[PDB]
RNA sequence: GCGGAUUUAGCUCAGUUGGGAGAGCGCCAGACUGAAGAUCUGGAGGUCCUGUGUUCGAUCCACAGAAUUCGCACCA
């Protein structure tokens, strides 16, 4: 059915983390756990440590995010 | 056929209505001016055509809207608890609130009269004094001075009930349905699950249907005819346990045998209408929209845990406690030892539910173990509070302690004799002022203040510091070349903007 | 500071009969292959560090200067 209380805001890359997680600064307030979506990983697409990128987070969990736009 | 007036004790805390209740539970214990009385789980008995005078021992934690019935209250008549010294204070005018509005007939009792400067006490005697005269008359109330402990002025407070209980109100009614709560729901050793109850006011039948509430929601039983469904407390005189009645009355205290109440909660009515479901989803609904804009922030609530002798007062102390605006966690049966650890395993994130707040219920000798603990508090009256406290103080105590670093000052240091080079690990003095981390070093004011290089890391004998102060001589890692050299008076730069503070 | 070495095509370097400015790589094109690659072939691609001097003539020699690098010397 899926719930449409997802939030599509930007953020800055900060820390390259291993398994392509990242820790993303959000332009709107803190940090996020954020990893690379499974469309970005097939189509591949390197992420830098300070690139803007669209995170699509989930109201259940705050800490984690994902990325969906390409810089 | 003349039942009981049924009387509350109203008022204010700490006036004097649990006090009042133990002198008239002293003289019932001793003989001469009564004797021999029938033990009830918070009732006593009736007028000169019976017994003595119901006193409804108050639910826990002065309640009162609990003793209500079909239509107003379930007490006749009721006695109000006043202070001498304090006076009329905001709980006793929300105690005239509800005495005006179920039209009940009331007295007032201004407790404490032994307490005044210089004032002489006769024991067990009659008074005659005044005081709170502005609310009063023939058409409000009738106000005696009574002292809780002392025992003067109960004799004509007696008497001010008693030309009040002159009622019909004794014998007609009781028609109507049952409404009133359980007590608890338990096993017996003779059957399986039982239910003992508080009936406020009508009848119960032996073949009377209950709708009852349940953890998911509304399930009747009827009233089991093989065995016996009304179970009192047998008459003082020993066979069986427990004894066959068939009507039980306003103001009775019985056993109740039923099918299925395996999963029936604590503090439901008897009429019934109960579910955890609401609750989860009340408290579920206003915590979705609270984590759909936090995706970011924290702060956060509330604990408080009642359990009690009575249903009657569960049921009461809740609804009092919801006027209150004070929510609650927990409202089921048993004592502790596993509910102790759990309580120490909430502790660690917000202490604001490091709280056992026990009540009415019985602490276990392997609980008493665990409670040795001084991190969490344990009450057997309850309340909360110093929770949100105790996780204040946690995070500001290790906020304000934490700043020392940054911010380019001046600081000037001269590298010792004989100090090897490379990535420059040399062993260095402090003349004057604090030289940091990352601090920018430079050469001479004498030559051109050109850049020499950077503190890596700094280490005194073993530890690994951040900042170096005065004279401590430690070995300094700096990125150097041929323009240090050992013995050279080194000055931190200060960018032209830091340097005007 | 002193002393030595080095300074030629974009790079990396050869080049003392004082008289030709050159090689590999690269770059572009061709050939070829389906084509791309490689390979082969062809072309463009120079203040020969700079100035002055010597000579008929100077990359080639002399003198002066600059730059690189190395050793040494110097250092609150």
């Amino acid at each position: 059915a899926k719930e449409k209380d997802t939030i599509r805001t930007e953020g800055v890359v900060t820390e390259a983390l291993p398994n392509a997680t990242f820790r993303v600064k959000l332009d709107s307030g803190p940090e996020i756990l954020a990893y690379i979506s499974g469309k970005m990983r097939m189509h591949y697409i390197r992420i830098l440590p300070g690139d803007r990128v669209v995170v699509e987070i989930t109201p259940y969990d705050p800490t984690r995010g994902r990325i969906v736009y390409r810089k | 056929e003349p039942r009981a007036p049924v009387v509350t004790i109203m008022g204010h805390v700490d006036h004097g209505k649990t006090s009042l209740l133990e002198y008239i539970r002293s003289t019932k214990v001793a003989s001469g001016e009564a004797g021999g009385i029938t033990q009830h789980i918070g009732a006593y008995h009736v007028e000169t055509e019976n017994g003595m005078i119901t006193f409804l021992d108050t639910p826990g934690h002065a309640a009162f809207t609990s003793m209500r019935a079909r239509g107003a209250q379930a007490t006749d008549i009721v006695v109000l608890v006043v202070a001498a010294d304090d006076g009329v204070m905001p709980q006793t005018i929300e105690a005239i609130q509800h005495a005006k509005a179920a039209q009940v007939p009331v007295v007032v009792a201004v407790n404490k009269i032994d307490k005044p400067e210089a004032d002489p006490d006769r024991v067990k005697n009659e008074l005659s004094q005044y005081g709170i005269l502005p609310e009063e008359w023939g058409g409000e109330s009738q106000f005696v001075h009574v002292s809780a402990k002392a025992g003067t002025g109960i004799d004509e407070l007696l008497d001010a009930i008693l030309l009040q209980a002159e009622v019909l109100e004794l014998k007609a009614v009781r028609k109507g349905m049952a409404s009133g709560a359980v007590i608890e729901s338990f096993l017996d050793k003779g059957r399986g699950p039982v239910a003992t109850v508080l009936v406020r006011e009508g009848t119960l039948h032996k073949g009377d249907i209950v709708l009852c509430g349940f953890e998911y929601g509304r399930v009747r039983a009827m009233r089991n005819e093989l065995g016996q469904e009304v179970l009192e407390a047998g008459p003082s005189i020993p066979v069986e346990i427990l004894g066959l009645s068939g009507v039980p009355a306003a103001g009775d205290e019985v056993t109740v045998v039923r099918d299925e109440k395996k999963a029936r909660e604590v503090a439901l009515y008897r009429q019934g209408k109960f579910r955890e479901v609401k609750l989860a989803r009340q408290q579920k609904s206003k915590l979705e929209n609270m984590f759909a804009n936090m995706t970011e922030g924290e702060v956060h609530e509330v604990n408080i845990v009642l359990k009690a002798d009575v249903q009657g007062s569960v049921e009461a102390i809740s609804d009092s406690l919801l006027k209150l605006s004070t929510d609650e966690v927990k409202v089921k049966i048993i004592g502790s030892g596993v509910g102790g650890i759990t309580e120490t395993d909430a502790t660690l994130a917000a202490a604001s539910n490091a709280i056992l707040v026990g009540f009415n219920v019985r602490a276990d000798a392997s609980a008493r173990k665990v409670i040795e603990a001084e991190s969490l508090d344990l009450r057997y009256y309850s309340v909360i509070y110093n929770l949100i406290d105790e996780v204040k103080a946690a995070m500001s105590g290790m906020l304000s302690p934490e700043l020392k670093q940054q911010i380019i000052g001046l600081a000037e240091v001269r590298d010792v004799f004989k100090s090897p080079k490379f990535g420059a690990i040399a062993g260095c003095m402090v003349t004057e002022g604090v030289v940091k981390r990352h601090n920018p070093i430079r050469v001479l004011r004498d030559n051109v203040v050109i850049y020499e290089g950077e503190l890596e890391s700094l280490r005194r004998f073993k530890d690994d510091v951040n900042e170096v102060r005065n004279g401590m001589e430690c070995g300094i890692g700096v990125k150097n070349y041929n323009d240090v050299r050992t013995g050279d008076v080194i000055e931190v730069f200060e960018i032209i903007e830091i340097q005007r503070t």
